[PDB]
């Protein structure tokens, strides 16, 4: 049986609840597993690539994507509602904050400028929301490292170590069986792939996986050696071979 | 009526990837008179059954052909006004192809400014599609052309065209010719050879009298423009036709 | 039925319904009253004080003042009350600007009404579940005046009115006790006609009343609770019987 | 049970309505339109030369087959082939051909097929957010010979998904074809294909969509494209007469 | 009957708008929020529902907020629709100061910011906000203040309220022990007791909560938006002997 | 087919298979409510006449204005939905005044009646390609009693549907059908002014619930020389007792 | 640039007691150059009215053409009413005052 | 004998292609009055018939002028004829301003086949439930027409609209040889229409008030004849 | 505006069986004389012509639409070859009211437009309009220095309304051709070239 308070959004039901949001959050739980957990000196962001056919180059499209040098992301759920989001997220650093403050933003003020790009599409009929989720993760220099979630409702729960998708609670069950307070990044990184060996089927190599880090500056990625203070990025995607040895260390 | 839900509107898709309101418009063309166009070695000739409901109608001035700027013609079979709404967009944009480029509009580039317009109606919701299937061709730098327009937005290049209720018939007598004459008819036998057909295609409506109309475009007999007929040319073509079928 | 949803469409009788359904919402709201004599006009409203934590210095007072020489009451629901006033007093104050003569009261009520007859024209907008009472003199005139607005967008002149809950008791009470051709002629008498008009329906409370009067020379005043208890209790003597 | 509560309780005529399964269904009903022609294309890489093939049916004799074609030269270095009805292929073709252009007016070079599949697919998403337009019932392929990446194929569907395959086919008959070159690649382990000439690589791709397709083909039932540096174009009919003589 | 529930401009024959009242049960899902008015400084309070272990519930205040150095808020309702009208309020108070060069009074923005929540229960195919607030201020005209705003647009001034879940008791428990003097430190020890005795759990930790305080208490008079950190509620919390 | 009126009723722009659209025909039913009205024309004077529906004994009945001035030589009545009147007449006068600018003359009467009827038609396209301003076609059925030089004394019936008529002796509202037959048989072309004011104060008696006095009625009479005036109470009471002094003999 | 210049003419017209007339030159000049010999200036504008525009020529004709067109809308609307002169006293006040700048 | 959907907007089709709200519009004429028209090589005319409410009441306009070489005679929903007249009163005036020409009547119906089609496509709006004729004598000879809401117009030698009509058209199907040669003699042409319309009545007897005529000719403007100036033809 | 490539004068005259108008063929840039292949006469149909002066950039803009005006006449009027065709009065008002509504917009066309032709009844037609939109008519007209030099001359041939049918074609062509001589003899920017147009209500039209 139906409910007649679910085909639309602006309608309250007697339990004071709205219709379509509750189902979008199910559109992600049916989706693949993705995560990101935290450490003392860096943050990790991971997921896999359930390549549909064997002939699809699984490299021409990145689950992970850069927003600012210090900030990166990953989704779990629907795809096209990701690359349409970020293309109007990173801008908003370059539009609402940067040009009137000179510098790229913190990590949470970025989120506020995502989550209303997420909430513009849940206030008027004629708009399906974004059936996705996000794990924004980055760094700045008065509150420090960080991790953040962003649901389609526009709410952004923060977190420390978390995953999402179908293989969530199996993973979240596992993190605190392995998570601590004083953990370090290269210790927090092999955790976040042996977390993913359970929520998987078949092959578990660099060409069926991709993840990221956050750390100290990576000026070799910068390009314009000669300035003393412009320490370059803080975000780097680990290549295949840089992963494909760690597994044999495991 | 496979889907009682997926027909009340447009811009939907059935479970079988279809939209049926287009598949019902096409049944409004079928309830319309016959109209054809033959391709020739130099140009084209058009034609139509022009029915008469009473004795009171004036002859030869309730015409049905609409002539676009001097080098392409358009004939209908269906609901006329949605048609005449359509040339009256094709008669204006072609100017806006001229005042930027100064050449008369070619035929294909005239199609895509129609065949792309019609397709717009069949993707919104606050509108209705067209109940026509209009033929149009003419002459340009690179020869003749002839096309069919169909309310799905499709158009294809035809040596011969026929619509209305005389579809299944005139799609035969235009198959015969293109076997006899691969070498290209001339523009003074196709015409009378058209009259043969509309007098053959009438016989779904042997009840009621009617009137015959022709319009013709080819370089030799006209110097490359669009024009109606008059005089001995059609009168003999009449005399040619009802002869052979009696 | 089917004809009892929207504003655009009629019955097969002629009745337009939603407007009739607002006025049912009036009657789920506290009373009000308005009386006039010759040198005075008055207004009353039974409030509540049914809660103790609530601070009482800012008590919910139906009354509002549009200018110096005008007052107002309402009924219905108050989320909308704040609106009409906030457009009403604007308009009075954008009149003397534009004209330097304040409002003929009949000019005002045709703008509180006017904002209701635009919110009953087009779907996609709701009416006002409200019904007012005006009271104020013109500048440089003595004739005491009183109208009421109504979400249908109409209005009429009234010598005495009572709207809100249990008004169908208070009217006939005022159909005897009044007489158009011999009004009260003193600022005490309208109040006594007005107080005992509340006492039918108000559980003989006296903390549950507010009265506010109006006079010429741009005069208005709210009265004192202790100035009511002696306008209350002295009546009770007069029904010692 | 699958679409029973779908076909009954709405969820199949508005785009922007989710089902409690999470599935929206309208776009998942668009794909049935792609196969409304019974047509089946193909594409493969090269050392520097790319190719795409399509049937070109034999309807009633009255057509003028010069114009029936599902191969649209978009710009130079670019091309595309559709899978779906013609009219819902043009509006995608033309929204592009006036999009490669302004780029070259606004950025100083010609777009690749990367962006051209990310842009046009960044739109078909949008039209599955708003009710502007029914999503175009197609699934379209792109081709190019880029300067920085070499050959490149890409693909786009009415949701917005896009990936650059190594070789692929499409239509009602993917499983038969796709196996008849998936197995071919695991032989040699070459993402591309040998036979430097754009000529000799055609005859590879023809014969694989003969043995695994289900019949034999003439010159007229086909239409074929090709991409080479500085150009994109179509072809003649002798390439098969210089096949069966060798066999 | 023919069901009058589907737009917030439909007016059932009894005169009552259904789709507003629904909002007023979309609030019970929320997390409690309390404020008591002292004689020498208001206190506020709060409580959270979700308190899993691996999420930073230390710095992130989600309910308590500020509007300026005079005014504070405690929310109870949907969270997508709190940023919308708490930035607006900040943007209203400044744009009063900016053009009268004195501070905002409470009775203005509560009057304003509630009419906004009435501009949506009336027109368009819009929805009404699922939101409530507990304001806490100071101003020359009246000094200490407490106020409240429903998801309708109706507001009322009070002395002590709880919103959100289980207010029924939390008023009842409150109204039968609220003295009328209630020095500030004697207010906090009341607010915890209400949340201690009304909630669903039994732990009432330091992480689940936040409670702040306004204070005039300094010499050379001025206002102090004192928000409390996790480390000192523990002092509040051991001191009571929970 | 029996579901012809049940479903094609509510949307304005729905032809029913009988050719007709209903939501206008219901607007006509509205003015059948309200309080009645009459208009009689003469070679000497036009006259109106109404009841008032005494609702309560404390109202000040100079307020409900079923009759108005609209210009010095025109006057209206209305037996319909009230609030939709004051949106009408504040247009109808505005033409007459505007006309006194662009053409400097007392406007005719029918043109005014044609400007109204080109206003209620705005649930659609008006004359000059206008688009829309409402969706609620409203019941204010008028009687426009006026004078102009070309054709003398006139009245009209202006309805929401747009189409109007130059009735000579009309009566609209609730007491119509009992009246408009009664005025069918007592209208000469050679009456006076005061051979009509008594008449319209006889039909009004029998048709109305209560008895007749000054309080529950009034009337008006324009004249090319004096203008629109709404008569006075004691003046009307003169005519009422005059009638009785005629009845018994 | 100059948008208007001069063309000449000199007119006059009188009322009697039960009649009237109107007189106007019949020459057009640019700058001591006979631009033409016979071009009229005075027109029966229907409903037995005559008017004339002496001065710049174009404006002196476009004004008329709006008056020949206003006069008929006065007939279509108001049912063939003959248009008095008092009307055209201040009608023409408006056609011109629509261009004050 | 059951409900049908697809009959609720002009947007939608039948399951066969019959647009419905047009098929219901042009039924509306069948409960509006009659009016007929005739042609010759040198003169056009049309006859009408009135209907009232009560014998006090005045009669209803049935011919309206548009320009002195045109006219029209409506039969149907008048508010949607007041419009169309005030659409082509403009066009016929547009031309005289910009081209100083007489308008071709057959590019007026073409301007009404359009406007009645725009409303027919899109949501909102109605099909103008009217049916009206056209007349005039431009340079290309006399003319007559017969409009419908669908858009379709035709020219012809004289027709009838409205309820109780076909008794006329059967007459005018007879005498087509005759009443077109009638040239230079208006006053007997006009006596055909008045004769025709009497075939299609139900005990009305054709009073003077009930009737109204229009006429044009070689040099005769659009002039109508109603009232005491009409009793010639009785 | 202010023009650069400005043309020069033209000449007209009416006569018994028709009219005559002609121009020169020249494109200036100042004192310089760049182009000499252009025309000044844009026929329309087989009864009508238009001479042009002034800015040649705009003369191209006139001919672009007149050819379209006649084109959009042919739409849906098969009769419109014989009698429902473009006589000149059907035209000139388009080239007049365009201009007044292009002057008051303040971006005018600095051409000076002359029109000649014949109606369908058979009578003479001739009219003129400059950029400001003013209009007039007489049996003989010119532009620029042609009206300051040659108009007085040709009026010696044709004084006024009476002597129009006191005239023929052979005498008519043999006047302006002597006025042509003047401008090539004295006019500053003229050129030896020529371009003639005659009209006849019976024989029709011809050209250079």
């Amino acid at each position: 049986m139906t409910d007649r308070y679910s085909f639309s959004l602006t309608t309250f039901s007697p339990s004071g609840k709205l219709g379509q949001i509750d189902y979008a959050l199910t559109a992600v739980k049916q989706g693949v597993t993705s995560l990101g957990i935290k450490a003392t000196n860096g943050v990790v962001i991971a997921t896999e690539k359930k390549s549909s056919s064997p002939l699809a180059m699984s490299e021409t499209l990145s689950k992970v994507s850069l927003l600012t040098p210090d900030i990166g992301a990953v989704y779990s759920g629907m795809g096209p509602d990701y690359r349409v989001l970020v293309d109007k997220s990173r801008k908003v650093a370059h539009t609402s904050y940067k040009r009137i403050y000179g510098e790229y933003p913190p990590t949470k003020l970025l989120v506020s400028e995502v989550a209303k790009i997420m909430q513009e599409a849940t206030q008027s009929g004629g708009v399906r929301p974004f059936g996705v989720s996000l794990l924004i993760a980055g760094h700045d220099e008065f509150n420090g490292f960080s991790l953040y979630q962003v649901d389609p409702s526009g709410s952004y729960f923060p977190w420390k170590a978390t995953a999402i998708g179908k293989g969530s609670v199996a993973a979240k069950t596992f993190l605190e069986k392995r998570w601590n307070d004083e953990l370090e990044l290269e210790d927090a990184i092999h955790i976040a792939l042996l977390t993913l060996k359970e929520s998987v089927e078949g092959e578990f190599n660099g060409d069926t996986i991709e993840l990221a880090i956050i750390g100290d500056e990576n000026p070799d990625l910068l390009g314009y050696t000669g300035i003393p203070t412009d320490k370059g990025p803080r975000f780097r995607k680990l290549t295949s071979q840089e992963i494909n040895d760690r597994l044999e260390a495991l | 009526s496979i889907g009682t839900g997926y027909d009340l509107s447009n811009s939907v898709f059935s479970p079988d990837g279809r939209n049926f309101q287009v598949e019902y418009a096409v049944k409004a063309v079928e309830n319309g008179t016959t109209s054809i166009g033959i391709k020739c070695n130099d140009g084209v000739v058009f034609a139509v059954e022009k029915l008469i409901t009473s004795k009171l109608l004036v002859p030869q001035k309730n015409v049905k052909i609409q002539v676009v700027d001097r080098h392409i013609g358009c004939v209908y079979s269906g609901l006329i006004p949605d048609g005449r709404h359509l040339v009256n967009r094709g008669r204006e944009e072609a100017a806006s192809f001229k005042k930027l480029y100064k050449t008369p509009i070619p035929i294909p580039a005239f199609a895509d400014r129609l065949g792309q317009y019609v397709q717009a109606h069949t993707l919104y919701n606050s509108v209705r599609p067209f109940g026509v299937s209009t033929i149009f061709g003419g002459v340009d730098k690179n020869g003749a052309h002839l096309y069919m327009l169909e309310p799905s937005g499709s158009y294809w290049g035809y040596k011969g065209a026929a619509t209305g209720k005389g579809r299944q018939s005139a799609k035969a007598e235009l198959e015969k010719l293109v076997d006899h004459h691969p070498e290209g008819l001339s523009a003074r036998e196709a015409v009378k050879q058209a009259a043969k057909i509309i007098y053959l295609a009438h016989e779904d409506n042997k009840e009621k009298d009617f009137e015959l109309e022709i319009s013709w475009c080819s370089l030799s007999e006209t110097n490359g423009l669009h024009k109606f007929v008059k005089g001995d040319l059609l009168q003999e073509a009449i005399d040619f036709a009802q002869k052979e079928i009696n | 039925s089917g004809y009892d949803r929207a504003l655009s469409i009629f019955s097969p009788d002629g009745h337009i319904f939603q407007v009739e359904y607002a006025l049912e919402a009036v009657k789920r709201g506290t009373c009000a009253v308005g009386v006039k004599g010759k040198n005075c006009v008055v207004l009353g409203c039974e409030r509540r004080s049914t809660l103790k934590l609530q601070d009482t210095r800012i008590t919910p007072s139906k009354v509002s003042k549009i200018d110096s020489h005008v007052v107002l009451s309402f009924s219905g629901l108050n989320a909308d009350s704040r609106i009409l006033i906030e457009k009403a007093r604007v308009e009075a104050q954008s009149h003397r600007l534009t004209l330097e003569d304040p409002v003929t009261v009949e000019y005002l009520t045709r703008y509180v009404a006017g904002v209701q007859q635009r919110y009953t024209q087009s779907g996609g907008v709701r009416p006002f579940g409200v019904s007012t009472l005006i009271a104020g003199f013109d500048p440089r005139d003595d004739e005491p005046k009183l109208y009421q607005t109504e979400p249908s967008g109409i209005y009429s002149s009234w010598s005495a009115q009572t709207i809100g809950r249990n008004s169908k008791t208070v009217r006939e009470f005022l159909e005897k006790n009044y007489d158009r051709k011999e009004p009260p002629a003193t600022v005490e008498e309208c109040v006594k006609l007005t107080v005992r008009s509340l006492l039918e329906v108000v559980q003989t409370g006296a903390k549950n009343i507010e009265i506010t009067v109006v006079k010429p020379d741009s005069d208005i005043v709210a009265l004192s609770s202790e100035e009511i208890n002696q306008y209350v209790t002295q009546i009770e003597q007069e029904k010692q019987e | 049970s699958g679409a029973a509560a779908a076909s009954a309780a709405g969820y199949d005529r508005h785009i922007t309505i989710f089902s409690p399964e999470g599935r929206l269904y309208q776009v998942e009903y668009a794909f049935k339109a792609t196969n409304q022609t019974n047509i089946n294309s193909l594409a493969v890489r090269g050392k520097d030369c790319t190719v795409v093939i399509s049937q070109k049916k034999v309807p009633d004799k009255l057509l003028d087959p010069t114009t029936v074609s599902y191969i649209f030269c978009i710009s130079r270095t670019i091309g595309m082939v559709v899978n779906g009805p013609i009219p819902d292929a043009r509006n995608a073709a033309l929204r592009a051909k006036a999009e490669a252009a302004e780029f070259r007016y606004k950025y100083g070079y010609d777009m690749p097929c990367d962006v051209l599949a990310k842009r046009m697919a960044n739109l078909s998403q949008i039209y599955t957010q708003r009710a502007y337009m029914r999503p175009l019932g197609v699934i379209l392929t792109f081709v190019s010979v880029d300067e920085e990446l070499g050959p490149s194929i890409y693909k786009t569907d009415p949701a917005g998904y896009y990936v650059g395959y190594k070789a692929t086919a499409t239509g009602p008959k993917q499983q038969e074809i796709t196996t008849n070159l998936e197995n071919h690649f695991k032989k040699s382990k070459i993402d591309h294909i040998n036979e430097e000439s754009w000529e000799k690589v055609v005859e590879f791709a023809i014969t694989h969509m003969i043995d695994a397709l289900g019949t034999e083909f003439s010159k007229n039932d086909l239409e074929v494209g090709v991409a080479t540096k500085d150009k994109f174009f179509t072809l003649s009919a002798e390439n098969i007469e210089e096949r069966l003589v060798a066999i | 009957s023919r069901r009058y529930d589907s737009r917030t401009t439909i007016f059932s024959p009894e005169g009552r708008l259904y789709q507003v009242e629904y909002a007023l049960e979309s609030i019970s899902h929320a997390g409690t929020a309390i404020g008591i008015m002292a004689s020498d400084g208001i206190v506020l309070a709060a409580e959270r529902k979700v308190t899993s272990t691996l999420l930073e519930q230390d710095t992130s205040t989600e309910k308590l907020y500020k509007l300026n150095d005079k005014i504070a808020v405690a929310v109870a309702g949907l969270t997508a629709d709190a940023e919308i009208l708490i930035n607006t309020a900040r943007i209203h108070a400044q744009n009063y100061l900016k053009t009268y060069n004195e501070d905002i009074p409470v009775e203005i923005l509560v009057r304003r910011l509630s009419d906004i929540k009435q501009g949506y229960t009336q027109h368009g195919g819009l929805r009404p906000f699922g939101v409530s607030f507990i304001y806490a201020g100071y101003d020359d005209r009246y000094g200490y203040q407490l106020y409240t705003s429903n998801p309708s647009g109706n507001y009322t001034g009070w002395k002590a309220i709880s919103v959100g879940a289980n207010t029924s008791a939390a008023q009842t428990l409150l109204q039968m022990d609220y003295k009328d003097d209630m020095k500030v430190d004697d207010a906090i020890e009341l607010a915890l007791k209400t949340l201690s005795k009304t909630t669903d759990s039994s732990a009432l930790t330091y992480d689940r909560l936040e409670f702040a305080t306004i204070r005039k208490g300094a010499n050379d008079g001025e206002v102090y938006q004192k928000i409390f950190k996790p480390q000192e509620i523990k002092d509040i919390l051991v001191k009571t002997g929970i | 087919m029996f579901l012809t009126r049940s479903e094609y009723d509510r949307g304005v722009s729905t032809f029913s298979p009988e050719g007709r659209l209903f939501q206008v025909e219901y607007s006509l039913e509205a003015i059948k409510l309200g309080s009645t009205a009459i208009g009689i024309a003469t070679k000497e004077g036009v006259v109106l006449g109404v009841e008032k529906r005494a609702t309560s004994p404390l109202l000040e009945s100079d307020s409900i204005e079923k009759i108005v001035e609209i210009d010095r030589h025109i006057g209206c009545a209305m037996s319909g939905l009230t609030a939709d009147a004051r949106s009408m007449i504040e247009h109808a006068r505005t033409a007459a005044v505007t006309h006194n600018l662009y053409y400097d003359e007392d406007i005719n009467v029918e043109s005014l009646t044609q400007s109204v009827c080109d206003l209620a038609l705005r649930f659609g396209e008006g004359a000059s390609g206008e688009e829309r301003l409402m969706s609620r076609p409203f019941g204010v059925a008028l009687l426009i009693a006026g004078h102009d030089a070309d054709d003398g004394y006139q009245l009209f019936h202006a309805e929401p549907s747009g189409t109007f008529y130059r009735y000579n002796a009309k009566a609209i509202g609730s007491g119509s059908e009992g009246a408009q037959a009664e005025l069918l048989n007592e209208w000469h072309s050679s009456l006076t002014l005061k051979e009509a004011e008594l008449l319209v104060l006889k039909i009004l008696k029998q048709v109305m619930e209560e008895k007749l006095d000054e309080n529950n009625a009034q009337l008006s009479c324009i004249t090319k020389q004096d203008g629109f005036k709404i008569y006075d109470n004691e003046k009307t009471a003169e005519l009422i007792k005059e009638l009785k002094e005629k009845e018994a003999a | 640039f100059n948008p208007y210049g001069d063309n000449g003419g000199t007119i006059l017209g009188i009322a009697g007691e039960d009649f009237a007339v109107l007189a106007g030159d019949t020459r057009n000049i640019t700058d001591y150059s006979i631009n033409s010999r016979y071009e009229p200036k005075v027109f029966d504008c229907g409903d037995n009215i005559v008017m004339s525009a002496n001065g710049f020529a174009a404006d002196g004709d476009a004004l008329v053409k709006r008056f020949k067109n206003s006069v008929k809308w006065y007939h279509f609307d108001h049912n063939d009413k003959k248009l008095s002169i008092n009307s055209a006293a201040r009608n023409i006040q408006h056609l011109l005052y629509g261009k004050r700048f | 004998m059951f409900r049908n959907n697809y009959d609720g907007d002009t947007v939608t089709f039948s399951p066969t292609g019959r647009l419905f709200q047009v098929e219901y519009a042009l039924e509306a004429i069948k409960q509006g009055s009659v009016t007929v028209g005739l042609r010759s090589n040198t003169h056009a005319v049309l006859v009408a018939l009135k209907r009232n409410a009560d014998e006090l009441s005045s009669y209803q306009k049935k011919i309206i002028k548009c320009d002195e070489h045109m006219g029209l005679s409506l039969a149907g929903l008048a508010p949607d004829a007041r419009v169309l007249s005030n659409y082509l009163r403009q066009q016929c005036n547009y031309s005289s301003l910009v081209f100083n020409r007489k308008l071709a009547v057959e590019r007026a119906g073409h301007l009404l086949c359009d406007k009645a089609q725009k409303n027919t496509q899109s949501y909102g709006g109605r099909p103008y439930g009217v049916g009206l004729l056209i007349i005039g004598y431009d340079k290309s000879g006399a003319h007559l027409l017969e409009f419908q809401p669908s858009g379709n117009v035709t020219e012809l030698y004289g027709t009838a609209i409205g309820a109780r009509s076909q008794g006329a058209k059967t007459y005018l199907e007879r005498t087509l040889d005759t009443f077109i040669k009638i040239d230079g003699n208006p006053d007997e042409l006009i006596k055909a229409g008045v004769e025709a319309i009497s075939q299609s009545l139900r005990d009305e007897s054709l009073t003077v008030d009930n009737l109204s005529i229009a006429i044009v000719g070689k040099d005769t403007p659009f002039t109508i004849y109603d009232g005491e100036a009409v009793a010639k033809y009785i | 505006q202010q023009p650069i490539v400005t043309g020069t004068s033209v000449i007209s005259m009416k006569y018994d069986n028709g009219v005559i108008i002609a121009a020169d063929n020249l494109g200036s840039y100042g004192s310089l004389l760049r182009f000499n292949g252009v025309e000044r006469l844009i026929p329309v149909g087989d009864n009508t012509v238009v001479g042009i002066s002034g800015d040649i950039s705009d003369m191209q803009h006139i001919e672009r639409l007149l050819k379209d005006l006649v084109t959009e006449n042919a739409y849906d009027n098969p009769l419109a070859d014989a009698e429902e065709a473009l006589e000149p009065s059907y035209i000139f008002e388009y080239l007049a009211t365009v201009m007044y509504q292009r002057r008051s917009k303040m971006n005018p066309l600095w051409n000076a437009i002359i029109v000649a032709g014949v109606q369908s009844n058979g009578d003479q037609f001739l009219r003129y309009v400059n950029l400001l939109g003013v209009t007039y008519s007489s049996p003989t007209l010119a532009t620029g220095f042609g009206a300051h030099m040659a108009n007085p001359l040709l009026r010696k041939v044709v004084d006024r309304e009476s002597d129009i049918p006191k005239t023929t074609v052979q005498v008519a062509e043999e006047a302006i051709v002597n006025a042509m001589r003047v401008l090539y003899y004295r006019d500053a920017r003229s050129s030896r070239n020529f371009s003639l147009a005659i009209i006849d209500k019976n024989t029709g039209l011809t050209f250079k």
